[PDB]
């Protein structure tokens, strides 16, 4: 209740304050502070898929952890030095930290204040500082144990992971410490050992009973050495990078086929091999589909797909379906086949431009694809001005060595290859 | 030469949703997808705990534990580093000599 | 064989006092050159099919058709039709002779 | 070439030729003369 | 030439002036306690 007026919190907490509906259904002169409007107001900062921390209610009592609690207050206030004393006594810190660094952050987007403004995103930044110097003295001691401490749910933060929150408050320089690295690498192989190699896997990939052989790794080697060869081959394909590899190859298998049957059995009558390409398209849009509908956390579906279509390559993708099925119809009237064979033709360009996004799962390629989608774009600015150069010096080049001549194909494309040679 | 230098730190933040993705995916070529699909509709009819697991409270008290013994460690190592920078010595030089002008003033 | 006897004469210049450090360059640089020329190759083989689909009928040569468009494709890689010629060539003159080229010159810039 | 069944053979001749001589050692003469530059 | 090399290295080690700063922090100690004793 007593929050200085000058902060934004407060006059947030005003605001939902007045704006609830069963204290005026009470009395309209009494607006009474309650715990849950101050939960309702932190839910919007910290993000929707937390639950609220304090329950809505339907001698003395302590809540879980009151430590975490004096710490919010001392942190929306913007006050340095008292929160820098009362995280030094909290539980679990590293949670504690992430969470204070996403809240200022947040509260730093929305002041119209320039100097605080600085204050809190300094203030966020430091937090951060203390998580990483916290979890990499952790992660000196013991390898395994401290990778426990990246994915258990702690019930004092509304029941959310601790990747979650370095994941949403755009915490870089954390989720780049290089013990994390090592555990979404140990996630990508899954199952078997980290350390065999690519090759291997393709080798693998392609024979069957070599898998039941002595030349793959495992990890965990109660199944390394005792054999259950059906659970080794289910081991091995539950994996995701040979998931990856057999969607990558499927992929390939896709192409060809298109480029075969766009080629030679292009046909008005439907031949089987367009319903073959058909439904696999069909069955990549199912599966585009079925990825947008799977939010466990109940979030926004307008933001679920607001966060689809902003994505590049599921603009590129969606570009692809629009001008397939334009394509399609246009192959179904018979009049109109040359044009069904040039839209396909595009389409076929535009989804071998798909095999791109390969290269961002290597090591040292990632870093160049997004050099060249940053060159992009005073590459385009740059052809505008060499275009008109050459259309300039052409049309001087045709207008003093030849006389008034109104040739329409002749002479205008016979400048026009001297131009482009 | 302006970008070059820091872009690998987005890869690494870009990764993560990657891999996820990939650890969700149904284990089938797109081909022979379907009935996984159907399968799952029946599932519809009628998380993992990889990246998300609740622990046990007898586990849990003793990683909590652990965690809190390390951050004291650090804190000591933080506050014993920030001691020895030259600046904070000619600081605390600079207040020390202040007492002895006042003691030899007094007297 | 022989040019595989040939390519071993390259040892000599270890030898030399500042012509090894380059050895040493390019064999760190031969790893990236071959995933870059994976890269140009199917987005030249890409262009290429589309090329032969859109400018011919389907017709089933085994070597001459086939043969042509590899011929015009190699020399395209070795570098009312006014509108769609116009379009073609400024689409192969925006994408072949621009951008590729920009991420050899920071890839290489890099690694060296 | 200095100035710039017959398919898989004049490709691979071809794609041999252009692997080699349009990439690697202009690459060591950007690496070697931007060094002595 | 050992001992010559060891000569030479804690002389130019005694010049930082990181440590000239502690020598001359150290010593002052001294001045303050014998100043506040007597």
């Amino acid at each position: 209740e007593n929050l200085d007026p000058s902060c934004l919190f407060h006059s947030k907490l005003q605001k939902v304050l007045v704006e609830d509906p069963e204290r005026p259904a009470c009395a309209p002169a009494a607006p009474r502070l309650q715990m849950h409007h101050v939960a309702q107001v932190l839910r919007e900062l910290l993000g929707d898929f937390t639950q609220p921390l304090y329950p809505r209610p339907r001698h003395v009592t302590f809540t879980m952890d009151p430590i975490r609690d004096l710490l919010i207050w001392a942190i929306v206030q913007n006050r340095r030095e008292l929160a820098g004393i009362i995280w030094a006594q909290s539980q679990d810190c590293i949670a504690a930290a992430l969470a204070c660094s996403k809240i200022l952050k947040e509260l730093s987007k929305e002041e119209e204040d320039t100097d605080s403004s600085e204050e809190m995103l300094a203030l966020a930044e430091e937090y951060e500082h203390r998580a990483i110097g916290v979890f990499t003295e952790c992660y000196r001691k013991d390898e395994e144990r401290a990778q426990k401490l990246l994915t258990r749910v702690s019930e004092a933060w509304g029941k959310t992971t601790c990747l979650q929150l370095a994941l949403e408050a755009k915490d870089m320089k954390f989720v780049s410490h290089g013990g994390i690295q090592a555990f979404l690498t140990k996630v990508w192989w899954g199952q078997l050992s980290v350390d065999n190699g690519l090759w291997r896997v393709t080798l693998c990939m392609l024979a069957f009973p070599l898998l039941l052989t002595g030349l793959i790794s495992f990890r965990e080697k109660r199944l390394q050495d005792v054999g259950t060869p059906a659970a080794r081959a289910r081991a091995f394909f539950t994996a995701p990078v040979v998931v990856f590899h057999l969607n990558i190859l499927s992929y390939f298998a896709f192409l060809c086929l298109f480029a075969y049957v766009l080629m030679v059995d292009f046909q008005p009558v439907p031949s089987w091999c367009e319903c073959a390409i058909y439904l696999w398209l069909f069955s990549l849009v199912c599966e585009e589909m079925r990825q947008l509908f799977y939010d466990p956390d109940e979030c926004g579906l307008m933001k679920k797909a607001a966060l689809y279509f902003s994505d590049f390559w599921n603009k590129l993708d969606v570009g692809a379906i629009l001008l397939f099925v334009a394509g399609l119809t246009c192959r179904l009237i018979p009049a109109t086949l040359y044009p069904g064979r040039v839209i396909l033709s595009l389409d076929f360009i535009l989804f071998c431009l798909r095999l791109m996004h390969i290269f961002t799962i290597s090591k040292t390629l990632g870093p160049k694809i997004i050099i060249v989608k940053r060159m992009m774009k005073d590459v385009f600015f740059f052809l505008f001005l060499l275009a008109v150069w050459v259309v300039s010096f052409g049309v001087a080049k045709q207008a003093i060595l030849i006389h008034n001549e109104r040739r329409v194909d002749w002479l205008f494309r016979g400048a026009v290859y001297h131009s482009y040679l | 030469q302006q970008v070059q230098e820091h872009t690998d730190q987005i890869w690494k933040f870009q990764r993560h949703d990657l891999i996820e993705e990939y650890h969700g995916r149904p284990a089938a070529p797109p081909p022979f997808i379907l009935l996984s699909h159907l399968q799952l509709f029946i599932k519809r009819v009628v998380r993992h705990k990889q990246l998300k697991n609740k622990l046990e409270k007898n586990e849990e008290a003793a990683l909590l534990s652990w965690e809190i013994y390390l951050k004291e460690n650090y804190l000591q190592n933080r506050q014993f580093q920030q001691k020895q920078r030259p600046e904070q010595k000619i600081e605390d030089i600079s207040n020390k000599v202040d007492a002895m002008v006042d003691l030899l003033d007094l007297d | 064989d022989f040019i595989l006897f040939c390519l071993r004469l390259m040892h000599i210049f270890t030898i030399s006092k500042t012509l090894g450090p380059k050895i040493i360059i390019v064999k760190r640089m031969m790893k990236d050159v071959f995933f870059f020329l994976f890269l140009l190759a199917v987005w030249v083989v890409s262009f290429g099919v589309a090329k032969q689909a859109i400018l011919i009928h389907n017709e089933r040569r085994v070597d001459w058709l086939f043969r042509g468009a590899v011929y015009h494709s190699y020399l395209t890689i070795f570098g009312f039709p006014e509108w769609l010629t116009v379009l073609l060539l400024c689409l192969y003159l925006l994408f072949t002779n621009i951008l590729l080229l920009n991420l050899l010159i920071a890839m290489f810039n890099y690694t060296f």
